[PDB]
């Protein structure tokens, strides 16, 4: 699993979409002319998502990801450098301590409101 | 900064993206080359030629009321 905690880091860390074996539990269209549809892939999923608190903590997580997709594409870059806010995620090298552990839940959180004070500064100020 | 286009159903549509005004995380003239000065001055003949009364001896011009022919057929 480093390898898909590698690409959730970079999902939940850029927005950016890569999953040529269809693993990951999170994909959209044009991979309605600038809105893509994302599709939650059951059978690649983490968790269950059934509880009220999962479903906001994986509709935090997707929000996220497209938040930092919509960054990207509006300011044209491919990656968006941590100094761009105070906020850094570091990556996940233990994948069952990240699930029995609410350090998962600290990573979401943090990498949330960092997106969140981004777009709200560049949509308030840009 | 805002680049409009106007569908023939009256709808106006902004073209691409929306980009911000001028307001990056920060913490040469605009010149055409060949092609485009002669898409300019291609363009430039288009929007000459396509005047209605220029429009001489096409469908898409309507001819004057109670006369039946285009108005630079009856000029």
């Amino acid at each position: 699993s480093q390898d898909y905690c590698t690409m959730l880091y970079e999902w939940l860390t850029q927005g950016i979409l890569n999953d040529p074996y269809q693993e990951f539990m999170t994909y959209d269209d044009l991979e309605r002319a600038w809105d893509t549809q994302y599709f939650i892939r059951k059978d690649v999923l983490l968790r269950d998502c059934d509880s009220e608190e999962d479903k906001n903590l994986l509709f935090k997580m997707l929000r996220t990801g497209i938040l930092l997709k919509v960054v990207r594409a509006s300011l044209q870059i491919p990656t968006i450098p941590s100094n761009s806010s105070d906020i850094t995620i570091q990556e996940i090298n233990d994948f069952a301590d990240l699930m029995e552990g609410s350090n998962l839940e600290l990573y979401v959180d943090k990498c949330y409101s960092r997106a969140n004070e981004i777009f709200l500064k560049l949509f308030f100020q840009g | 900064q805002f680049d409009l286009i106007r569908l023939n159903n009256g709808t106006i549509e902004l073209n691409g993206i929306l980009t911000p005004k001028a307001e990056v995380l920060t913490k040469i003239e605009k010149t055409l080359n060949i092609d485009e000065l002669e898409s300019v001055h291609n363009t430039f003949l288009t929007n000459i030629l396509s005047h209605k009364l220029f429009a001489t001896n096409t469908s898409e011009i309507s001819v004057g009321d109670y006369s039946g022919q285009p108005y630079p057929t009856s000029l």
